[PDB]
């Protein structure tokens, strides 16, 4: 989830296109499996959103700060012991 | 992971019935089923129902607190974790001893004051949260708050297909139950029955992407408190 974050996004874009666009994401660059929408946007509360955590008119906490991408766009804005180490060291060790 | 109950192998076991169940060769006598349920996760309960037989042999809750052992201050729902209650305290008999006086003490207390029915004795909290839960869980009318404010009804029930899956998961549905849920739904006063015998809405709008329009003991909480406690 961090990874696709600070991977390919540095209007509020919705959510549920967030969620597929996550999931084809995860299904191209890890494998490909099925994500149930609530949690992604559970973990993404939980991710760093909270910037662009906003709101929506028809009663939806919303992001913000979107960057849409779907192909090759890029980014578009101690120590040792003598010989006894077995002797346990001192405290720290 | 958050998975769906599909209200199958729950009414019955939520409900106290005798089964003559095992012994699948041979027949297990019926045995009487009595025991106290708990369900608790750290994720959510899919529920797929409306029907009044469910949605009222349920009890909904949320935690307030989360114990760690960084108990950063100025956050009342957060203390210090104690690594002790599991690896011990256990174990040992005069705790276990301890806890069964409280839970003899408190049926007796239940016994005596609301005469064995659970559902008598009243709490604010509950009946009231368990209601904002059954506010969720009901995607129909999120479906309709969400994309609806005379298109026919196979357009309405494949738009909610696809709203579902996008907003919740992809799943299978039925267009019947949907249909009549939809007159079962905040839709009559668009709902109509159309002379070519086909129940249709009116006035309906179909969005893209947008459209626009108590009280705290002394020190002492186990004296039950007064008689609303
Ligand atoms: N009232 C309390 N005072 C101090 N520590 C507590 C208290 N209640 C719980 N704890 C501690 O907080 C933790 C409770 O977390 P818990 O819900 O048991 O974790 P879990 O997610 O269910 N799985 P696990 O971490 O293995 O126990 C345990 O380490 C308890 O010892």
């Amino acid at each position: 989830l961090h990874r696709f974050i600070t991977e390919r996004v540095v209007t509020v874009y919705n959510l549920s296109e967030v969620v597929t666009a996550y999931a084809e994401w995860y299904n191209t660059n890890i494998n490909v499996k099925r994500h149930i929408a609530l949690e992604l946007s559970q973990e993404l509360e939980n991710s760093v959103l909270e910037k662009y955590l906003q709101w929506s008119p028809n009663k939806t906490r919303i992001l913000k700060g979107c960057r849409i991408l779907h192909k090759f766009e890029t980014l578009q804005p101690i120590c040792e012991p003598k010989n006894k180490w077995w002797e346990w060291s001192p405290n720290p060790s | 992971k958050s998975e769906v109950l599909n209200t199958s192998r729950l009414k019955e076991m939520v409900n106290p019935g005798d089964v003559t169940a095992r012994e699948l060769n041979q027949k297990q006598e019926s045995f009487q089923m009595t025991a106290t349920m708990v369900a608790a996760s750290n994720y959510n309960f899919i529920i797929d129902t409306t029907d009044h037989g469910t949605w009222r042999r349920l009890r909904h809750y949320r935690s307030k607190v989360k114990f760690c052992h960084n108990p950063d201050p100025s956050n009342p729902y957060e203390k210090k974790e104690d690594p002790r209650f599991i690896h011990e305290y256990i174990m040992d008999p005069d705790c276990q001893n301890a806890f069964f006086s409280i839970l003899v003490y408190f049926w007796e207390k239940l016994q005596k004051e609301y005469n064995g029915q659970i559902k008598k004795v009243f709490c604010p909290t509950i009946e009231s949260e368990t209601e904002a839960y059954r506010k969720s869980q009901d995607t129909l009318h999120r479906f309709i708050t969400e994309r609806v404010v005379v298109y026919n009804l196979s357009e309405v029930v494949t738009a909610y297909a696809e709203w579902y899956n996008t907003n919740i998961n992809v799943k299978r549905h039925i267009a019947l139950e949907l249909s009549q849920e939809l007159e079962n739904s905040v839709l009559e006063k668009y709902l109509q029955w159309s002379p070519n015998k086909t129940r249709i809405l009116k006035g309906c709008r179909i969005l893209h992407k947008f459209e626009t329009l108590i009280c705290e003991p002394k020190n002492k909480w186990w004296e039950w408190s007064p008689n609303p406690s």
